[PDB]
C-alpha cells in the first residue's frame, strides 16, 4: 500500500 | 562547358606558378582585358581567382594583384553572387594573424579596397541588407572586428540602428502580463526574446528575461503558462538548467524576503510540479542552492526552506534512490550550525510543523536507510535530540486528542513508516468516518499543516472507502464530514494524480458502473457546490460524462435528472471567455460528446455562452462569415436534436456570423390557434372518458403532443381539484419526458395571459400557477422559470412572458421567505465553518423539498401513498439552484427595454442571493461588456446591478489612483492595494486579475462616455501630473494598456485620434532640417524632451503598450485605419518614419495570425512612400527607409505582393528607384 506521487486510485 | 571552370582554374594556377612579378602582372592584365571584353563569365572568374588554393597572405604580391583584379572586374555580378563573394572574402580575410610585419601591410589593403567598394551605398551592387546580415553572421554582437577593416565594418553596422529601432517595441523588458489559467514566448536556451533577422538591436534585448520569468513563476496556477512560455512539451526529460536556476533564485529571494503560508505552499507546489515532470533534478537544485547560500550570513528562513524540501522528500522517498537526497545533510550542516540543543517549539501553533521539518527529514532518511540496509547509516544529528525524544514520547502515549498539533506532527514524521502511522491515522480519520454521525470535518488549518504524503494517504483512504461502499451496494449514506473533508482535500494541485484526475477518470465511472445512484448524487452535488478551481479540460470532460449519463443508463428518476440538469447548466454557464475555443476545438470531430439530445435549455445556454465569449474576445472582428470556424459544426449539431428559434431582441445582440447563421435555419412555429384548439380537444376528450387504463395509455403515450400540463391547468381552473387519474398520468409520464410538457405549457401560459382581461382574471391565474409550483409540486420553480425565459416570443408576448416571470417570483411569499431565511442564517465561506450540516437540516426541516408529486398525491379523494426513497442531500437547495436562472433572467430583462423597471424591483427583493455566487465580479464584467450599447443611456440601471451583486464627473486624481492601484498590485507591496485573499477558493487566481476586473467593472459602471474614460486614461500619462513618478512610466503605460484593452471598443478607439493628433503636429510637420536621425523624437528615454517631442515619444510608447496587450481581433482595425485615415495626411518624411515606428514591430503578430492584414499594411506603406516622395523635394533618410522595406520583404512579406507594388515603385524618383530596384525580383 505504498502511496507516492506516481500512484493511482486503480490498484 | 562542364570543363570550362576546370580549365579556367588550371590557367589560373599556371599563371600563379610563375615567380617573376612583372610576368605575373602582365598575365593578370591580359586576363583583365579578356574579362572586360566578355571572354569569361564574371562569376566564374572571380570565384576561381578567390577560391584558388594557392592564395595565402605569405604570397603578398599575388594576393595584392588578385584583389586589385577582382576590384577591377567585380562590377558585373548579380547580387546573389555578390553576396556569396562577400561571404567568401570575409571568410578568407578572417585567417590573417593579428601580428604581421608592417612591410606588407600596405600590400594587404587591397582587400580593404574591394570591401570598401562593395559596401558603398551609392553604387548599389547589392542590397545593404545582405551586406549587414553577412557581416553580422560572421561577427556576432560584441565581437571586435578584424583589425584590417575596423572602422569600415563598425560604421556600416552602425548605419542600421534606425532600422533595428523601427523593428523594436518601446520598453518591452518592463511589460508584464496577467496570468490566467502567445506574445510572451521566450528562448528555452538563454531566456532571450526571439528577434527576427540579424540586425544591431539594443543591448537590453540580448539579456535574459529573468525578471519576467520570476514574475510569472511567483503567481499561482502559472504552471501551464510557464510551460507554454518556455516551449516545454511533456514528451521527454528536457531538464532545463535555466528553469532550475530560476527556481533556485526564486527560493533564495523568498528566503531573503522572509527576514506567508500560501506563498510557501505555492513554492512547494512549483518545485513539486517541475521536479515531477522531468524538468529539474532535485539533488542538482539542492547542490546549487547550497553553493548560492554558502557564505551568505544571516539566514532566518531555514525552517521554511526545510519544510519546502520535506514536501518533496516525504512524497518521493518511497521509490527514489537514497543517494539523491544525501546533499540535504550537507545543507543542514550549513544552515544549522549551533551544536548545542534546539528548544522544542510550542505545539499549539501551526508553525510547529515547520519547526520540526529537519527532524522529519532525518526520520524519513533514517527509515529509507533502514530499508535496503547496510551500505551507509545516517546518524542522529546532535542538535535534534529533544525533537526526536518529543516525537517518540508523543507516539508512546496512546491517548492523544486533536486540541493541539500532535496528530499533525506525528503524521508528518511517521508517514513513510507503516506500523507507526496507523495510530495517528486512526486518531485523525475515525472522527470523520464515524447517515453517519460525523458532522464536523477536518479543519482547514489542520489540513494546511499536513504534508503532501499525509494528504495523499488521507485521500487514498477516503477514495478506497467510497469505492468499497459503492461496490457493497449498501444503502447507508456517506459521512457528511467525509464528503466535506474530501471536497477540502481536492483543492491541492500537487496531488493531481489522486485528487481530481482520479476523481473524474476513475472514481465517477466506477460509481456509475456500480449502480449506486446515491454516491453518484453526493459526488455530483459536491462538485457543483464545493469545487472552485477546476482545469477547463476536466470541466468539459465532466460535462461530457453528465450528458451521456443523462442520455443513457435508464436514470428515469426525478432527483437524479434534476441534479444532472442543474450541474450541467452550472458548468456550461461558468465557462471562461478565453477557454471556450481551446476546450471545444478538441471535440471538433465528435461534438455530440459535449452536446445534448433533448435538453433544449442546455443547448441554448451553450449558444448564449458561445455568443458572450466571442463578443468579449473579439473573435469575429474583421470577419463576416461563420464557415471555416470551430462554431459551425457545433451550431449545426445543436440544430440537430434541437431545432429552435431566437427572439428578435435576444438575437440582435449576437455577433454578425451568429446572426447570419440564425437568419437561415429558421424553424416553423406551432400557431397559437392550433395550440388552443388542441388543448380544447384534449380536454373535451379527457372529460368524455370513463375507463382507467385507456386514459392512462392514451395520455401517457410517447409521441403525442405534450399538452398534459395544459390539461391540468384547464381542469383545476374550473373544478379546482385533480383526480387520482391525473396523478397516475404524471407518475407514468416521467421526469425526462415532462420537460417537453413544461416547454409547451410556457407558450400556452403566454398566449392565455395575453388573451385575458385584467384584475381578478390575472390574480386567479397567478394564484393557480403558484399553487401548481408549490402546493401541488408538479414542476420545480427554477425549471419552470428557465423554460419560460428560454422562449422565442416577440414584443407584447415577450412583455407578457417576463411579467409572468416577475409575478411568479415576487407576488407569493414562498420563494421570498426561503431566500430571506437562507441569506440570514447562512454564510458563503464554506471552508471556515463547522456546523453547515446543522444549518442545512434546520433550513430543510423548515422548508421540505418535494420532488415526487407528494402534494398532488395527498390531495386526492382516496389519499395516495408515495413510497419512493430519497437520495441523500448534503449541499444544495432551490435557492442555490436558482442562481444561473436568475443570471439568465437578468440578461433577458436587460435585452427587453420596456421591462427595465421590473429589474430594479427584482434586484431590490432578491439581490441578497448573490452573496453565494461563485463569480459575481466576473458575471458583472461580462454583463457590462456585453450590453454596453443598451446600458450606455440607462446609467441608473447600473450602480443598481453593481450595488446589488457586489455592494458627477470624476477628476484626474481618480484615474491616477485607479491606475496606481494596479501598478502597485503588479509591483508587489506588503500591505497591498487589496487584502490577502485565498486563491484556492476565490474566483481570481491573482491579485492582478482581481484588481484588473474590479477596475474594469468600476470604470464601466460610471455615468460618463467611453471616449471620455479612454481619453482620461491616456491623459494620465500623456499630460504631466503630480503623483505620477518618473522612472516607472513604462509600468504605468503597461497598466493603462491592460485596462484599456480589457475595456470595450468605444474605450480603446481613442488611440487612433491621439495618433492622428500627433501626426498633424508641428513637430512632424515642420521642414526644419536635422543633423542625423531624429532619435529623440521617437525615444521616450531622452534627456530633455521639451513638450512636443515628449508628446510624440510618449504617444508612441503608449501605442506600443496598448497594441502589445491587445488581441488579434482588436489589431484587425489597424490596416483599415492605416488605409483610410493616415494615408491621405502623410506628406513628410518625419510622418513616414513615425508611422513605420508605430506599425513596424507588430508585423510578426499579423504574420502568425492574419496574413491579409499584413499584405494590406505593406501596400499602404508603399503608397505612403510614394506620396512622401511626390510631395517632398528630396529624401534624406533613403537608407533607413529602404533598409526597412528590404527587411520587410525578406522576413515577412516575401514575394506575396508584387503586382500591387510594381506600379508604385515605377513612379518613384530615380534615386529611390536605384535603391529599391531589387524589390521587384
Amino acid at each position: 500500500p505504498s502511496i507516492h506521487f506516481w500512484s493511482t486510485l486503480s490498484p | 562547358q562542364e570543363s570550362h571552370e576546370q580549365c579556367i582554374q588550371w590557367i589560373v594556377k599556371f599563371i600563379h606558378g610563375q615567380h617573376s612579378p612583372k610576368r605575373i602582372s602582365f598575365l593578370y592584365d591580359c586576363l583583365a582585358m579578356a574579362v572586360e571584353t566578355g571572354l569569361l563569365p564574371p562569376r566564374l572568374v572571380c570565384e576561381s581567382l578567390i577560391n584558388s588554393d594557392t592564395l595565402e597572405w605569405e604570397r603578398t604580391q599575388l594576393w595584392a594583384l588578385t584583389f586589385k583584379l577582382v576590384r577591377k572586374i567585380i562590377g558585373g555580378v548579380d547580387y546573389k553572387g555578390v553576396r556569396d563573394l562577400l561571404k567568401v572574402i570575409l571568410e578568407k580575410i578572417l585567417t590573417i594573424p593579428n601580428t604581421v610585419s608592417s612591410a606588407v601591410v600596405q600590400q594587404l589593403l587591397a582587400a580593404r579596397e574591394v570591401i570598401a567598394y562593395i559596401l558603398e551605398r551609392n553604387a548599389c551592387l547589392l542590397p545593404a541588407y545582405f551586406a549587414v546580415t553577412e557581416i553580422r553572421k560572421l561577427y556576432p554582437e560584441g565581437k571586435l572586428p578584424h583589425w584590417l577593416l575596423g572602422n569600415l565594418v563598425s560604421d556600416f553596422v552602425d548605419t542600421f540602428r534606425p532600422t533595428a529601432r523601427i523593428n523594436s517595441i518601446c520598453g518591452r523588458c518592463s511589460l508584464l502580463p496577467v496570468v490566467n489559467n502567445n506574445s510572451w514566448k521566450l528562448d528555452p536556451a538563454t531566456l532571450r526574446f526571439p528577434l527576427k533577422g540579424l540586425l544591431p538591436y539594443d543591448k537590453d534585448l540580448f539579456e535574459p528575461q529573468t525578471a519576467l520569468l520570476r514574475y510569472v513563476l511567483e503567481q499561482p496556477y502559472s504552471r501551464d503558462m510557464v510551460c507554454n512560455m518556455l516551449g516545454l512539451n511533456k514528451q521527454h526529460k528536457q531538464r532545463c538548467p535555466v528553469l532550475e536556476d530560476q527556481l533556485v533564485d526564486l527560493v533564495v529571494y523568498a528566503m531573503e524576503r522572509s527576514e506567508s503560508q500560501l506563498l510557501w505552499q505555492h513554492l512547494s507546489s512549483q518545485l513539486i510540479f517541475f521536479v515531477l515532470f522531468q524538468f529539474a533534478s532535485f539533488p542538482h537544485m539542492v547542490l546549487s542552492l547550497h553553493q548560492k547560500l554558502a557564505g551568505r550570513g544571516l539566514i532566518k528562513g531555514r525552517d521554511h526552506l526545510m519544510w519546502v524540501l520535506l514536501q518533496f522528500i516525504s512524497g518521493s522517498i518511497q521509490k527514489n534512490a537514497l543517494a539523491d537526497f544525501l546533499p540535504v545533510m550537507k545543507l543542514f550542516d550549513l544552515l544549522y550550525p549551533e551544536k548545542e540543543y534546539i528548544p522544542v517549539p510550542d505545539i499549539n501553533k501551526p508553525q510547529s510543523t515547520h519547526a520540526f521539518a529537519m527532524t522529519c527529514i532525518w526520520i524519513h532518511l533514517n527509515r529509507k536507510a533502514q530499508n535496503d540496509n547496510s551500505k551507509l547509516q545516517i546518524p542522529i544529528p546532535h542538535s535534534l535530540r529533544l525533537h526526536h525524544e518529543f516525537l517518540q514520547q508523543s507516539l508512546r502515549n496512546k491517548s492523544l486528542q486533536m486540541n493541539d498539533y500532535k496528530i499533525a506532527l506525528l503524521c508528518n514524521a511517521y508517514s513513510t513508516n507503516s506500523e507507526c502511522f496507523t495510530l495517528p491515522m486512526g486518531a485523525l480519520v475515525e472522527t470523520i468516518y464515524g447517515a453517519s454521525g460525523s458532522i464536523t470535518p477536518l479543519p482547514m488549518n489542520l489540513l494546511d499543516s499536513l504534508t503532501v504524503h499525509a494528504k495523499m494517504s488521507l485521500i487514498h483512504s477516503i477514495a478506497t472507502r467510497v469505492i468499497k461502499l459503492a461496490h457493497a451496494k449498501s444503502s447507508v449514506a456517506l459521512a457528511p464530514a467525509l464528503v466535506e473533508t474530501y471536497s477540502r482535500l481536492l483543492v491541492y494541485m500537487e496531488i493531481e494524480s489522486l485528487g481530481i484526475k482520479g476523481f473524474i477518470s476513475q472514481l465517477l465511472p466506477t460509481v456509475f458502473k456500480s449502480h449506486a445512484w446515491g454516491i453518484l448524487h453526493t459526488l455530483l452535488e459536491m462538485f457543483s457546490y464545493r469545487m472552485h478551481h477546476i482545469q477547463p479540460h476536466y470541466r468539459v470532460q465532466l460535462l461530457s460524462h453528465l450528458h451521456t449519463l443523462a442520455a443513457v443508463a435508464q436514470t428515469n428518476q426525478n432527483q437524479l435528472h434534476l441534479c444532472v440538469e442543474s450541474t450541467a447548466l452550472r458548468l456550461i454557464t461558468a465557462l471562461g471567455s478565453s477557454e471556450v475555443q481551446p476546450q471545444f476545438t478538441r471535440f471538433l470531430s465528435d461534438p455530440k460528446t459535449v452536446l445534448s439530445a433533448e435538453s433544449e435549455e442546455l443547448n441554448r445556454a451553450l449558444i448564449l455562452t458561445l455568443a458572450r465569449a466571442t463578443h468579449v474576445t473579439d473573435f469575429f472582428t474583421g470577419s463576416d462569415s461563420i464557415q471555416g470556424t470551430w462554431c459551425k459544426d457545433i451550431l449545426q449539431t445543436i440544430m440537430s436534436f434541437t431545432p429552435h428559434n431566437w427572439a428578435s431582441h435576444t438575437l440582435s445582440c449576437f455577433p454578425g456570423p451568429l446572426q447570419a447563421f440564425f437568419k437561415q435555419n429558421n424553424v416553423p412555429q406551432e400557431s397559437r390557434f392550433n395550440l388552443k384548439k388542441n388543448v380544447e380537444e384534449e380536454y373535451r376528450k379527457w372529460k368524455s372518458m370513463s375507463n382507467e387504463n385507456d386514459i392512462i395509455t392514451h395520455f401517457s403515450m410517447q409521441g403525442s403532443p405534450p399538452l398534459f400540463l395544459c390539461l391540468l391547468w384547464k381542469m383545476l381552473l374550473e373544478t379546482d381539484h385533480i383526480n387520482q387519474i391525473g396523478y397516475r398520468v404524471l407518475e407514468r409520464i416521467g421526469a425526462r419526458a415532462l420537460v417537453a410538457h413544461v416547454r409547451t405549457f410556457a407558450d400556452f401560459l403566454v398566449y392565455e395571459f395575453s388573451t385575458s382581461a385584467g384584475g381578478q382574471q390575472l390574480n386567479k391565474c397567478i394564484e393557480i400557477l403558484n399553487d401548481m409550483v408549490w402546493k401541488y409540486n408538479i414542476v420545480t420553480l427554477d425549471r419552470l422559470i428557465l423554460c419560460l425565459a428560454m422562449r422565442s416570443h416577440e414584443g407584447n408576448e415577450a412583455q407578457v412572458c417576463y411579467f409572468i416571470i416577475q409575478l411568479l417570483l415576487l407576488k407569493p411569499n414562498d420563494f421570498r421567505n426561503r431566500v430571506s431565511d437562507f441569506v440570514k442564517e447562512n454564510s458563503p465561506e464554506h471552508w471556515l465553518q463547522n456546523d453547515w450540516h446543522t444549518k442545512h437540516m434546520n433550513y430543510h426541516k423548515k422548508y421540505p423539498e418535494k420532488l415526487y408529486f407528494e402534494g398532488l398525491a395527498e390531495q386526492v379523494d382516496p389519499p395516495v401513498q408515495i413510497q419512493s426513497p430519497y437520495l441523500p442531500i448534503y449541499f444544495g437547495n432551490v435557492c442555490l439552484r436558482f442562481l444561473p436562472v436568475f443570471d439568465i433572467v437578468i440578461h433577458r430583462f436587460l435585452e427587453l427595454l420596456p421591462v427595465s423597471k421590473s429589474l430594479e424591483t427584482l434586484l431590490d427583493h432578491l439581490g441578497g442571493l448573490y452573496k453565494f455566487h461563485d463569480r459575481p465580479v466576473t458575471y458583472l464584467y461580462n454583463t457590462l461588456h456585453y450590453y454596453e450599447m443598451h446600458l450606455r443611456d440607462r446609467a441608473f440601471l447600473k450602480r443598481k446591478l453593481v450595488h446589488a451583486i457586489i455592494g458627477w464627473v470624476p477628476d484626474d486624481t481618480y484615474y491616477c489612483r485607479l491606475i496606481g492601484r494596479l501598478v502597485d498590485t503588479m509591483a508587489g507591496k506588503s500591505p497591498g492595494p487589496f487584502p490577502n485573499c485565498d486563491w484556492r477558493f476565490n474566483e481570481f487566481p491573482n491579485p492582478a486579475a482581481h484588481a484588473l476586473h474590479v477596475t474594469c467593472v468600476e470604470l464601466m459602471a460610471l455615468a460618463v462616455s467611453g471616449k471620455e474614460v479612454g481619453n482620461a486614461l491616456l491623459n494620465v500619462v500623456l499630460k504631466s501630473q503630480p503623483l505620477v513618478p518618473r522612472e516607472n512610466i513604462t509600468a504605468w503605460m503597461n497598466a493603462i494598456g491592460l485596462i484599456i484593452t480589457a475595456l470595450p471598443e468605444p474605450y480603446w478607439i481613442v488611440l487612433h485620434d491621439r495618433i492622428v493628433s500627433v501626426i498633424s503636429s508641428p513637430s512632424l510637420t515642420s521642414e526644419t532640417e536635422w543633423v542625423g536621425y531624429p532619435f529623440r523624437l521617437f525615444d521616450f528615454t531622452a534627456c530633455h524632451q521639451s513638450y512636443s517631442e515628449m508628446s510624440c515619444s510618449y504617444t508612441l510608447a503608449l501605442a506600443h503598450a496598448v497594441w502589445h496587450h491587445s488581441s488579434i481581433g482588436q489589431l484587425s482595425l489597424i490596416p483599415k485605419f492605416l488605409t483610410e485615415v493616415l494615408l491621405p495626411i502623410v506628406k513628410t518624411e518625419f510622418q513616414l518614419l513615425y508611422v513605420y515606428h508605430l506599425v513596424g514591430p507588430f508585423l510578426q503578430r499579423f504574420q502568425q495570425e492574419r496574413t491579409r492584414c499584413m499584405i494590406e499594411i505593406g501596400v499602404a506603406f508603399y503608397d505612403m512612400l510614394l506620396n512622401v516622395d511626390q510631395c517632398s523635394t528630396h529624401l534624406n533618410y533613403m537608407d533607413p527607409i529602404c533598409d526597412f522595406l528590404y527587411h520587410m520583404k525578406y522576413m515577412f512579406t516575401g514575394d506575396s505582393v508584387k503586382e500591387q507594388v510594381e506600379k508604385i515603385i515605377c513612379n518613384l524618383k530615380p534615386a529611390l528607384k536605384l535603391r529599391l530596384r531589387f524589390i521587384t525580383h
